[PDB]
């Protein structure tokens, strides 16, 4: 008689998994929203400058700021070996140190200038 | 591949091709 | 009895949907882990790197710190206080100003041109063509590199440095890069513009980093420039450039034998004249073998010109020695020169092979191109 | 107009003329070239995956 | 030497009945000793020859023989037994094992090792016989034998998958007694085997067995082409009892074969000319599918010309098949150019050739279309011709007749014209200009539900596997 | 060896001129003296039959032809065991001894090279190779590797064989890939174009043929004035007319082909008349395309009328690209077409859904057919994704 009670039993978990399964769906909801959330926070208004030197682990490495000081920054999801520059100067973020995006090394400044020309307006020939 | 290969047309050889040339002159 | 029967086909039908509630798990716990993972790396204040001083029984630690200094800080929980030893690279947070991780040891200063590849690209076929240039290669470089134990089992030093010569128009700057490419070395190029600047110290700080550097990562070849007078790079020195970071240079390059008694470590060097450096640089542990380049024979730049014709499309007839006799003297510079040329007149006549015809067009301009001046 | 230099037809029974405008289309089927290109490559490297 | 020879093949037979023996009997693992049951139709088919037929006969001395004594001695009968140490009990692997079918328990029928041993036994015995090519009373002699056992037992979920294969053979063999010798005990034979096939197939029902129904309904639909009802064909397709799901590729050819087939002559060719793809597709690719692919191969050109649609050449061309194809190639050209002596000597010659699939007697059906495609040709190319201009091409009896061919083809759709008395000539009234209609979104609405119809079918295929690999233990 | 076969193929079908077979004679007469053309020269009567191929005097005893001078004799009888002696039996005794003695290697493979060549003009295919392969392994450079594809290639051209040379010819290329220059590289390359003649690849033919240089030029397999007509004829049926314009017509090397051979009339003739939208001069220039040309090559037979058939159809879509109405009066009136033989032209063109065009039959109004809304956004748009369906469910039905 034993082969009646083990079914019934077994429906036990067929009864919460099927409403489950929209229950992650709708926790997939909130995952996104708050994975939108967590960006802003990465860059939003504030915004340094930093000098990129060694990682250590994906989204986490360290850096050197415009005031001298090393600070381990969370490195962004897209760079991890060949995008990502061995050293190159980077934005980071004023409070949390956060990576942002990879600056152009600009050779622009106040010391040795150079000019540079943006669409001459001289006709070919 | 319809229409193409084997079948072919068994015309347009010589006889049809060549009396259009006669048909200048007698406009 | 096949009533109940038919009730359990409802639990291995529904299993199979049961099944890909378990995809969507899954993705969902690498969301929940991604998004706790935000908190805790966005919320750290961040952390800079230190060198261990001394270590104190008290279990605290003095670690010294490039901004600031010195300052003694506490060993974290999961960090041995014994295992720190002199100058040994750690991870220090700038909150509290403690210890906070531990990393691997090696130098790693203000790097200008001074990062350390591996296997760099380069052949021996492109920058090669002669067999005496090749051949001083393997007997100063390759063996004492590779097997130290040929010298020692003589009991005789080997040579941890070389001097180009020869005409200009060589091209042993990238032949430089094929030595650290064949051999699994390490290239290090050492540019003495980026070593030397005006403010206090740069003259001797930017030397002292290729020193501790080349403590650790002695497996490797070093090359320098701003000396280079052999044609390939040649500034000719430096008058006044070399008039005074030379006392703060070549002291600290000659401790490496004496002090640090490191091997395995190779500089090369070049230069066609000894004028504005130290003319006591003869003696050995700073140029030991001298390598010449052969001048550039009918013989040897008979294969200098089956280098480019593997690369270059060309057509059936050509003799490749005969143009070699048609010149005198020809560099390496102007080899690829003619070989520019050759391709030039090409394109005039839209055909992507040389025809015979091109290159005797592009002998005769080379030939003017280099008896001026 | 054979060349594509005036963009027009014309009727040689009643001699009449009609407008033709430039474009013909728009940009549609180019999106197959990346979706021809793809079913032509990775499919045939899950089939290297199985064995 | 013939000692040898019978304990050899005996413990190979007993190394494959023992790993699908521990299988059945702890949980349900009835997915596993299905893969094993595919290789051991060859593995038994090639064995069958070589240490001769004895390896049968030590192995159900070896077990307990409920019905199997006498049945042996029977097939041993028609071949003119020659007796080697033939008397029962000279060979004994048991030697009181657990594993064995220990002895003891077993003789005192304090436990019942029959249940698995006896539906093993008849699927060896059915293997020998098409084997060997052992007809006349051995084919009716196993039938009154099997099936009254089978309503018998009371078959579970790895139950019914032995006798899933066992149908099979009753239908192979009662067909080729009857292709063989035709016989008045040979008709009534297969009214019996008509409503057997009837009577199981409710038992499968219930069972939900996808092997089962497979095999069954494969069995009956090509009953019905034989008798030729449509009744009884129409109303069993109606149910939709066959799984899609756990079938195999070969089964489900075989029934989008029949679809073909079915709809064929009911008039509708938009879905046969479905059915006759999908069965190319699910077919496999190798040399013991050409049989399939071979007849598969030859209806699809029938579907294709009977819709008006003439099929590509390079199809009897690059194929390596087209030596049997070359009935097919004339038929294609006589419906294009609508040639009215080509199509009556084309079907002339080889009406001979195509009796042999009765395809031929869709020829008839052929004819009509000649002139039909035909009519389509001159239409497209000509948007206004005259009434008296299609009789001098096609060579046709009279304007009158010609008139009354492009009234069968509107009716449906088909040429989309019309016929101008007055004016004495038929116009094309397709001014295309179509795209801006809706008629292409109606189309266009299929093709997002044909991508979506592959989600449910694989995202869920995925975890399906993956059980195995949480609970066994890794490295 | 190309000379004879080009002149000699004449003698298959001819139907203007008879003075074709014998100009024709001429030179397979004087070749036949100084070279043995036995395997060619019995292959005539070998290859087509019916027209002149049943005179002979030795294999079957008959007369049918125009020309007497394809029969055996007791001349050539005598030569052909010359040549097993002069060039084998003498040669045989010489590299023998360079095999025992063990002189050289490369200086040694250039005499299997030059003995394997010899029976190509005797027919044995089997030493051909079998000499060639001992020349393999004794072979570094690329100059032993030029005369390897050509032995390949003398099955094709000389032996008549579409099947086995393509396969190996893609083997050799692959194992050693060299390719010297790019006449080296025509002589793969050529093959894999006229290969397409055969098994009738349409436009794919022309794809390496256009490529390839005018001064190609292979001797024994093919000849400098012929290789001409091949880029040239099928050159105008790849290249649409908008590439005739800035290739074909105005070309360096091909400008110089018409002006040394006036036997071509393809680049010129056919091009300039339809730069000038002039379809009446345009229909005689196909017949010395289709008689001069096509008819005296070899491979170009296997397609013949398919070459003039699609370059109308292609001659007449311009016409309609140019005009919404056409009328009776402009194409069955000035181009010289009849409307009974004109009507037959496009009558089967349009139901191959190779070109959509209207044809009237009272007024005589050709209307122009265009997808307007359509074009390739309706049908071509929704083929892509049931045309790509099959290849997609291909491995996911069957899985591995």
């Amino acid at each position: 008689y034993f082969k009646l009670k083990k079914l019934e039993k077994e429906y036990e978990l067929l009864t919460l998994q099927e409403d489950y399964i929209k229950d992650e769906q709708r926790h997939l909801k909130r995952e996104l929203k708050r994975a939108q959330e967590e960006v802003k926070r990465i860059q939003s208004v504030p915004l340094v400058i930093g000098q990129f030197l060694e990682p250590i682990d994906q989204n986490t490495g360290i850096v050197s700021s415009t005031t001298g000081m090393s600070y381990v920054v969370r490195i962004l999801s897209t760079l991890d070996r060949e995008l990502l520059k061995p050293s190159m100067s980077v934005a980071l973020h004023r409070h949390s140190n956060a990576l942002v995006d990879i600056l152009p090394p600009d050779s622009d400044s106040s010391i040795s200038v150079m000019g540079e020309n943006e669409k001459p307006d001289v006709t070919y020939a | 591949e319809n229409w193409d290969d084997v079948e072919v047309d068994d015309d347009f050889t010589n006889e049809l091709k060549a009396e259009l040339d006669r048909y200048k002159r007698e406009n | 009895e096949q009533k109940i029967q038919e009730t359990e086909l409802k639990i291995r039908s529904k299993t199979e949907n049961v099944r890909r509630l378990e995809a969507q798990r899954n993705a969902l716990n690498d969301k929940v882990r991604f998004i706790k993972d935000e908190l805790r790396l966005l919320q750290e204040p961040g952390s800079y790197v230190g060198e261990v001083i001394k270590i104190v029984s008290d279990k605290k630690v003095l670690v010294k710190v490039q901004p600031e200094g010195k300052y003694i800080v506490d060993v974290a929980k999961d960090i041995n206080v014994k295992d720190l030893k002199a100058s040994q690279r750690v991870c220090l947070r700038s909150d509290s100003y403690m210890l906070h991780k531990v990393l691997e040891n090696k130098a790693d200063p203000l790097v200008s041109l001074m990062m350390v590849e591996k296997v760099p690209d380069s052949t021996y076929d492109m920058v090669g063509g002669l067999t005496k240039q090749i051949k001083e290669i393997k007997e100063v470089i390759e063996l004492p590199v590779k097997h130290p134990e040929l010298f020692e089992s003589l009991g005789i030093a080997q040579p941890k440095g070389v001097i180009l010569y020869g005409p200009p128009g060589t091209g042993k700057t990238l032949l430089a890069r094929a030595v650290a490419h064949h051999t699994d070395c390490k290239f290090i190029r050492v540019s003495g513009a980026e070593l030397v600047q005006k403010y206090i110290g740069e003259g001797s700080r930017m030397v002292r980093e290729l020193f501790v550097m080349a403590r650790e990562h002695a497996p490797s070849i070093i090359f320098m420039d701003e000396i280079d007078s052999i044609g390939s790079t040649r500034v000719e020195g430096s008058g006044g450039g070399d008039s005074e970071v030379q006392r703060t240079m070549l002291e600290l390059l000659n401790q490496l034998d004496g002090f640090e008694t490191s091997k395995n470590i190779k500089i090369i060097m070049a230069t066609n004249r000894l004028d504005i450096l130290d003319p006591a640089l003869l003696r050995p542990g700073r140029i030991d073998r001298k390598i010449e380049f052969p001048p550039p024979s009918v013989a040897a730049r008979a294969e200098i010109l089956r280098i480019h014709s593997r690369k270059m499309n060309l057509t059936r007839g050509i003799n490749l020695r005969k143009v070699a006799e048609k010149m005198n003297g020809c560099s390496g510079a102007d080899v690829k020169g003619v070989c520019t040329e050759a391709g030039m007149y090409a394109l005039r006549e839209r055909r992507i092979h040389v025809t015979q015809e091109d290159f005797e067009l592009a002998v005769g301009k080379v030939m003017n191109k280099n008896q001026e001046t | 107009i054979l060349d594509k230099i005036f963009y027009g037809v014309l009727d040689q029974g009643n001699g009449w003329l009609y407008v033709y405008e430039t474009p013909n289309q728009d940009a549609t089927y180019d999106s197959a070239l990346e979706l021809v290109g793809q079913l032509n490559k990775v499919v045939d490297q899950l089939f290297e995956k199985a064995s | 030497l013939h000692h040898s020879e019978k304990k050899y093949a005996e413990e190979d037979q007993v190394q494959e009945l023992l790993k699908v023996l521990n299988e059945i009997s702890k949980t349900t693992l009835t997915l596993d000793p299905r893969y094993i049951w595919r290789s051991l139709k060859d593995l038994s088919s090639l064995r069958n020859q070589e240490l001769l037929n004895a390896e049968t006969l030590c192995f159900t001395v070896n077990v307990l023989y409920p019905d199997s004594s006498s049945f042996k001695k029977n097939l041993l009968k028609f071949i003119t037994s020659n007796h080697k140490s033939s008397v029962p009990g000279s060979a004994e692997l048991r030697n009181s094992y657990p594993a064995s079918f220990y002895s003891v328990n077993t003789e005192k029928k304090t436990i019942e090792v029959t249940a698995e041993i006896n539906c093993f036994m008849h699927l060896l015995v059915q293997l020998f016989l098409w084997d060997s090519k052992e007809l006349e009373q051995l084919v009716e002699f196993n039938r009154k034998v099997v099936i009254p056992n089978l309503l018998c037992y009371y078959n579970l979920r790895s139950l019914n998958l032995i006798n899933a294969k066992l149908w099979f053979y009753i239908y192979l063999s009662h067909e080729t007694l009857a292709r063989s010798s035709e016989e008045i005990n040979s008709d009534n034979q297969n009214i019996i085997l008509r409503s057997t096939m009837m009577k199981f197939l409710k038992i499968a029902s219930l069972k939900h067995d996808n092997e089962t129904k497979a095999m069954l309904i494969n069995l009956i639909l090509r009953d019905f082409l034989n008798n030729g009802e449509v009744d009884s064909a129409s109303d069993f397709i109606s149910k939709l009892e066959y799984p899609h799901t756990d079938v195999s590729s070969s089964l489900e050819a075989r029934y989008f074969f029949y679809l073909s087939k079915i709809n064929a002559i009911q008039l509708d060719y938009s879905t046969a000319n479905e059915y006759i793809i999908a069965a190319i597709r699910k077919a496999p690719h190798n040399s013991k599918s050409l049989g399939f692919l071979q007849q598969s191969n030859k209806l699809h050109c029938c579907i294709q010309l009977l819709m008006g649609d003439i099929p590509e050449l390079s199809f009897f061309h690059q194929s390596n098949m087209q030596k049997s194809l070359l009935p097919y190639y004339h038929l294609t050209k006589a419906v294009k150019l609508g040639d009215l002596k080509k199509f009556t000597s084309t079907i002339t010659k080889y009406k001979q050739l195509l009796l042999k699939d009765d395809t031929y007697q869709l020829c008839v059906r052929l004819r009509s279309n000649v002139i039909k495609t035909g009519i389509r040709i001159i239409s497209l190319t000509y948007k206004k011709i005259s009434l008296r201009d299609i009789c001098l091409k096609l060579n046709l009896d009279s304007e009158q007749t010609v008139e009354y061919m492009v009234s069968r083809a509107i009716r449906d759709g088909v040429i989309e014209a019309k016929i101008n008395h007055e004016d004495g000539f038929i116009e094309t009234t397709e001014l295309l200009n179509i795209y801006d209609s809706e008629d292409p979104q109606q189309v266009f609405d299929e093709r997002i539900k044909f991508a979506n119809q592959l989600h449910d079918e694989y995202l869920v295929s995925m975890r399906y596997p993956e059980d195995k690999k949480t609970q066994q233990n890794e490295k | 060896n190309y000379e004879v076969s080009e002149k000699a193929f004449l003698l298959t079908q001819s139907k203007v001129s008879i003075e074709q077979r014998k100009e024709a004679a001429e030179f397979v007469l004087a070749k036949i003296k100084e070279e043995e053309m036995a395997p060619y020269y019995k292959y005539l009567c070998e290859e087509y039959l019916v027209n002149n191929g049943q005179s002979d005097l030795e294999h079957d005893e008959k007369s049918d032809s125009l020309n007497e001078w394809i029969k055996f004799d007791q001349e050539l009888y005598n030569e052909l065991c010359k040549k097993n002696e002069s060039k084998i039996k003498e040669l045989n005794e010489k590299i023998q001894k360079l095999e025992e003695d063990d002189e050289g290697e490369l200086e040694q493979a250039q005499a299997w090279i030059n003995l394997g060549e010899y029976y190509a003009q005797i027919g044995d295919k089997d030493n051909a190779e079998k000499t060639l392969g001992k020349s393999l392994s004794k072979a570094i450079s690329t100059g032993a590797k030029i005369d390897v594809m050509l032995t390949i290639a003398r099955l094709g051209f000389f032996y008549n064989d579409q099947l086995y040379v393509k396969e190996k010819l893609e083997a050799v290329n692959s194992m050693i890939e060299k390719g010297g220059d790019w006449e080296r590289r025509n002589r793969y390359k050529t093959y894999y174009g006229i290969h397409c003649l055969a098994v009738r690849n349409f436009k794919e033919a022309a794809k390496l043929l256009v490529d390839s240089l005018a001064t190609f030029t292979s001797i024994e397999l093919t000849s400098y004035e012929s290789i001409a007509t091949y880029a040239s004829v099928t050159g105008l049926f790849t290249l649409e007319r908008t590439d005739l314009k800035s290739k074909v017509i105005d070309s360096p090397e091909l400008l110089s082909l018409i002006s040394t051979t006036a036997a071509l009339q393809s680049i010129s003739s056919l091009t300039i008349s339809l730069y000038a939208s002039d379809y009446a001069s345009y229909f005689p220039y196909l017949l010395e395309t289709y008689a001069n040309v096509l008819i005296p090559c070899k491979y170009l037979n296997r397609h013949a009328d398919f070459f003039v058939r699609e370059m109308r159809r292609k001659v007449y879509a311009q016409l309609l690209e140019s005009y919404k109405t056409l009328s009776l009066k402009s194409m069955a009136s000035a181009f010289g077409v009849s409307v009974a033989f004109l009507d037959n032209d496009l009558g089967k063109f349009i139901p191959n859904k190779q070109l959509n065009c209207v044809i009237d039959r009272v007024n005589g109004i050709v209307e122009t057919n265009r997808p307007d809304n359509k074009n390739a956004q309706y049908h071509l748009l929704v083929k892509q994704g049931d045309g790509l369906l099959t290849k997609l469910q291909k491995y996911g039905a069957a899985v591995r």
